[PDB]
């Protein structure tokens, strides 16, 4: 199932507009 | 008449060239058939 | 030979009027490589250029046939 | 289903113009064996051939003697080489070479082969350099 | 060419005895006379530059393409003529949009 | 890599052999065929068994 | 291409006898049509039974998924059920709209994710921002589908037979017509004039094919039996002599007198009727029995109607696809054959080969919308053809519910195939070779294709911008022609780039490039113009 | 055909032990010498029979191995 | 020539092959062409101006001449 979402694009957007607030840590 | 159900599909593909049904016997005068010179050295029959 | 009237009938060129008889509507270059050559003189000048290489590439597979028939014929 | 990459066809349009009662016995046809021949070497004042090794027959000759030192390791030269190749070729200079240039000029067909037999020590040597 | 009067249909020619006597499918006969004794004919040099080209000379001093040249035209005087090369022959013809032609082609 | 037909054209009109032996035989698909000299057809033949 | 082209009228006859009426009955007749059919964007199934979320191009180029959008249809199915003594019982049934097909994608059309999305999204995509698109992503490639070059349609293509084989020709005159826009199917004539002095003219399409007809007798086809008025509509004129009227009239009447092995029965007979029946037999498929069929008044009316309804449709559909303009028909087939015998006079040159004003170039939606409809033909219609013969097999006809019809009209199209549309749409994109096998015939893909070979963007650019002829099956043979194709000619400048050509191998000149402002422009309003055209004074109609 | 049995496989064959590269110019290099790179160098191999006349110079190349140049890796 | 050509290379093992590559298949053999019956090679480009400059009478700065230096390293 993650293999799905981990190479679905948006999901690396919606990582890294995460990251830019800090909502997430910024490594994996 | 109104049926496409075995519709030849092969005039579906409309026609490209002008003389596609005559059957020519003399060779293509650009092939490599009788050159057996490699594919990845066909660079040496680059000009310059 | 010069260059044929293939545009239209006794056309050369689009750039060039119908029975021209200008030289220059025929192929005639006037200019140098340095000096540059103007838009139809480079038509022109790529039209024999093209025709050298498609004469190279005719060449290769040309000879190719007549080449093993020659081996074949002559080898033993 | 498009298939695609097919196998073509092909054509050949030519023609090839190759210009007492019988049975079947199993003797009289047949025998694929080919009837042993026998040697006649044409004597030394009889040779029509070059008495020079050609460059093809020189190497030859070095050659074998190269392969044969590979093989064993007996050879006439006083000067000691590191490498076959240089043994044959010195022992071909040096008309020492234990060879001999069989030519084969003739296939009778009452089963007899004509050959010249040549040594190698007594002909001329090509240049090979 | 000859055409049946009543079936409207192209008749054969056949030449018997000593004269020529059309024959159509429907069996009529129309028999000739005289003009219908032409069997075939061929002109060397003819039916060229009169026919080939009679609608493009015509177009020509309307064509944008065509090359004219600095000559005075006798009927309307206009200062440029439209110049017409013809043929393997290069007849050359000089023709004008008032319909002056050279008296040639 | 291949040596086509003008490479073996090339190497017989410089008489080579040998090269060719090397190149066609022992670098590539040399194996060694038995005929049984009397029928000409292809024999069976093992050393080892 | 799926409302207007893709109708269907197929009749089957059982020999299914287990009740009376099933005795009484052997015939049925299947009809049915679309009238919906609509590409939404791409769909991916997250989890395999998620809510189909939206497929990226990313997502489709890194997981090796296809960016094909979902086609869902609509068709409405008319069974008709055929019994003796002339009953006729219909069974009616409206599919709701349905989805069993994906089509491609191109990146960068409006059904693409990335139509308008923001260049910033883009670049948080995973897309390139910079780059225009019109690629298709397939099986883990992108492929570029290529500018075809293809001769102009509804034009008289006049070559003279130069191929020293088979030589019993004299010049011959094609004619592909095309009923309007690009998608309706072009039926292509070929007038032939003989060494024997014949001029046979024979009619390629979806229901001819390889048929040589005397021209004589495709105008005595449609009336006008008389030869005076074919010889007037070929030559325009029997009254004003001439020189060129005169080789025609001559030339026209060894045509009409020469005796073919083939059309002899019908070669002399004036009677519309006995041609046009003659012809149905000759060219219409199913019909085993010469002879059988005509005792019955009714069957040779059917075949009589259907041959004119397809003769209709068929020849000229350009002139016109009502029996109206027959006449007119005749006439512009009259006005070709005129000009092929002028081209003979030596009187005009051939049509130049490698002229620019007689090609066009088809670049993705042409190619696509013909490889589209034949492959939709085979992997739809079929499907549903063998589904409905088979229910009608298992079930009694008017045993036949509403639920039934539908049940056997979409799993016809579910089972061992649930993608072939995609599938083969896939293999066109991927292939784009001159010769494949679709249902094991030897078709020709006219959809000139390229791998995105992402070297540059100046390569993609030019990729995207390339012409290619695309020899197909009987390439250049060893002539002049070879040599002609590849040259430079006088009519590219302005719109082919003089210059870029490949400079090694046979690619030389193959492969054309679009000049810096050249542009390829779509089907225009032809109705209006053609409107204006007959309102206009100045022009005098046909009638 | 070309790709058949007796053009393809009979009148040529592939070979082992040789080695394919782009072209370049030396000055330095004699007309009768090729200039060859020390990657193919011990990547093709010369088969050399072990005697008495060559114990001695064939030493250092069995010594060496795949270590160093020169060397050798394999022995029959 | 070196705009991209490419050429095999095959070193023999064999000491049959390699005495004969040796003796008959090197290139001194190919120095006249068997076609033409002259040499093959010669002076190319660089080299065939670069005789013409080093043989000349006068260079434009006066007689072409050279001291021993640089004589010796033309050597
Ligand atoms: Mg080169
Ligand atoms: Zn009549
Ligand atoms: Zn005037």
């Amino acid at each position: 199932l993650l293999t799905e979402i981990l190479l679905d694009p948006m999901y690396d957007y919606a990582a890294t507009v995460a990251r830019i607030d800090g909502s997430i840590p910024m490594h994996k | 008449g109104e049926d496409s159900s075995m519709d030849d599909i092969s005039a579906y593909s409309s026609p490209g060239l002008f003389g596609e049904d005559i059957i020519d016997r003399l060779d293509d005068p650009f092939s490599i058939e009788d050159v057996d010179i490699s594919l990845d050295v066909l660079d040496n029959l680059a000009p310059q | 030979q010069r260059i044929q009237p293939q545009f239209s009938f006794g056309r050369t060129l689009v750039y060039y009027p119908r029975f021209a008889l200008e030289a220059q509507a025929y192929g005639f270059i006037c200019n140098s490589y340095i000096a540059g050559l103007t838009s139809p003189e480079f038509i022109f000048g790529e039209m024999n250029g093209r025709f050298d290489l498609i004469n190279k590439a005719l060449s290769t597979s040309s000879t190719g046939y007549a080449n093993r028939k020659a081996i074949f014929g002559l080898q033993s | 289903l498009i298939m695609d990459d097919l196998v073509e066809e092909y054509v050949e349009t030519e023609e090839e113009n190759l210009v007492e009662i019988v049975e079947s016995p199993s003797i009289c046809e047949g025998f694929v064996q080919a009837s042993s021949q026998t040697l006649v070497i044409i004597p030394d004042n009889e040779r029509i051939t070059s008495n020079v090794l050609t460059t093809f027959e020189a190497t030859r000759l070095v050659a074998v003697r190269a392969q044969q030192l590979a093989i064993n390791g007996s050879t006439m030269l006083k000067k000691k080489y590191s490498s076959p190749i240089d043994i044959a070729k010195q022992e071909l200079f040096n008309r020492k070479i234990p060879l001999l240039v069989m030519r084969c000029i003739k296939v009778t067909p009452e089963g007899q082969k004509i050959v010249e037999i040549w040594n190698p020590r007594e002909m001329g040597i090509p240049l090979l350099d | 060419m000859k055409i049946c009067k009543a079936c409207s249909s192209c008749m054969v020619r056949t030449y018997v005895d000593g004269n020529i006597i059309f024959r159509c499918s429907c069996g009529e006969s129309v028999q000739g006379d005289s003009q219908n004794l032409l069997v075939s004919s061929k002109v060397y040099h003819t039916g060229e530059m009169e026919d080939k080209y009679k609608i493009f000379i015509k177009n020509a001093p309307f064509d944008p393409t065509n090359c004219q040249i600095k000559k005075d035209c006798p009927n309307c005087h206009l200062d440029y003529l439209t110049q017409i090369c013809i043929g393997s022959q290069k007849i050359i013809i000089l023709v004008c949009r008032c319909g002056y032609m050279s008296n040639r082609g | 890599l291949r040596l086509g037909e003008m490479e073996h054209w090339v190497l017989t009109a410089q008489g080579a052999m040998q090269t060719i032996i090397e190149k066609s035989h022992d670098d590539s698909d040399g194996c060694i065929s038995y005929i049984c000299r009397n029928c000409g057809e292809p024999a069976i033949y093992n050393a080892s068994h | 291409i799926v409302k207007q082209m893709f109708n269907v009228d197929i009749t089957y006859k059982d020999q299914r006898d287990h009740t009376e009426i099933d005795k009484l009955r052997e015939s049925v007749q299947i009809q049915f049509n679309f009238t919906d059919v609509n590409i939404e964007r791409p769909q991916h199934r997250n989890y395999s039974q998620g809510n189909k979320i939206n497929l990226l191009p990313n997502k489709a180029r890194l997981c090796g998924l296809s960016y094909s959008g979902p086609v869902n249809l609509a068709a409405e199915v008319i069974l008709t059920a055929h019994y003796s003594n002339g009953r006729q019982e219909v069974k009616r049934a409206s599919i709701p709209p349905f989805q069993v097909s994906t089509f491609p994608i191109m990146r960068g059309s409006n059904r693409c994710h990335t139509h308008h999305l923001s260049k910033t999204a883009k670049k948080e995509i995973g897309e390139d921002p910079n780059e225009p698109g019109g690629y298709f992503i397939a099986r883990g490639g992108e492929w570029v589908v290529d500018l075809l070059e293809n001769i102009r349609f509804n034009t008289l293509h006049i070559h003279y037979h130069t191929m020293q084989q088979g030589n019993n020709e004299i010049i011959r005159g094609e004619f592909i017509s095309q009923p309007g826009g690009a998608f309706e199917n072009s039926s292509q004539i070929i007038i032939r004039y003989m060494t024997t002095g014949a001029i046979t003219i024979e009619i390629n399409s979806t229901k001819f094919s390889k048929l040589r007809i005397p021209w004589y007798l495709i105008f005595r086809m449609f009336g006008m039996t008389g030869d005076d008025s074919i010889i007037e509509q070929v030559v325009f004129d029997l009254e004003s002599n001439s020189l060129v009227n005169t080789f025609m009239i001559e030339i026209l009447e060894k045509s009409i007198h020469v005796l073919d092995p083939i059309f002899q029965p019908v070669q002399h007979e004036l009677n519309r009727e006995k041609i046009i029946q003659f012809l149905s037999e000759k060219v219409s498929k199913f019909v085993s029995n010469p002879s059988a069929y005509k005792s019955d008044e009714n069957a040779v009316q059917y075949l009589n109607e259907r041959q004119l309804t397809i003769l209709d449709k068929i020849l000229l559909p350009h002139m016109g696809q009502t029996a109206d303009t027959r006449v007119r028909k005749l006439r512009f087939l009259g006005l070709l054959i005129h000009k092929i015998l002028l081209v003979i006079m030596n009187v005009f040159p051939p049509t130049d080969r490698d002229s620019y004003r007689t090609k066009r170039v088809h670049g993705s939606g042409v190619s696509l919308a013909k490889a589209f409809k034949a492959i939709f033909n085979t992997s739809v219609i079929a499907p549903i053809i063998n589904g409905f013969k088979e229910l009608l097999k298992q079930t009694a006809f008017e045993e036949l519910t509403q639920r039934n019809i539908i049940e056997a009209f979409s799993a016809a199209l579910s089972k061992n195939t649930a993608s072939d549309l995609n599938r083969s749409m896939e293999q066109s994109i991927i292939s784009g070779n001159k010769t494949i096998m679709v249902r094991q015939r030897p078709i020709v893909n006219r959809v000139s294709t390229q791998s995105l070979e992402r070297k540059n963007l100046l390569n993609t650019i030019s990729a995207l911008r390339t012409v290619n002829t695309h020899n197909t099956t009987n390439a250049s043979k060893q002539t002049e022609r070879a040599d002609m194709m590849r040259r430079v000619h006088a009519s590219y400048p302005g719109y082919i780039c003089v210059a870029q050509s490949a400079d090694t191998g046979e690619k030389v000149g193959m492969s054309k490039q679009l000049a810096i402002t050249a542009n390829v422009c779509t089907a225009g309003e032809v109705l209006s113009l053609k409107q204006r055209l007959l309102s206009d004074p100045a022009i005098q109609q046909l009638a | 055909r070309k790709e058949g049995r007796i053009r393809k496989s009979l009148l040529g064959s592939q070979v082992w032990s040789i080695s394919r590269s782009t072209i370049c110019g030396n000055s330095d290099l004699h007309l009768d010498e090729v200039g060859y790179p020390i990657s193919f160098a011990r990547t093709l191999q010369v088969a050399e029979t072990v005697q008495h006349y060559n114990i001695n110079r064939l030493m250092p190349y069995f010594l060496n191995g795949k270590r160093q140049y020169p060397g050798c890796s394999r022995v029959y | 020539d070196f705009d991209g050509d490419q050429m095999n290379l095959w070193v023999p093992w064999s000491v049959m092959s390699r005495v004969e590559a040796e003796l008959l298949c090197s290139v001194r053999n190919w120095f006249i062409s068997t076609k033409s019956s002259g040499p093959v090679n010669g002076q190319v480009q660089d080299s065939t101006v670069g005789s013409f400059l080093l043989t000349r009478t006068n260079t434009p700065m006066g007689k072409n001449v050279m001291n021993k230096l640089h004589a010796m390293g033309l050597f």
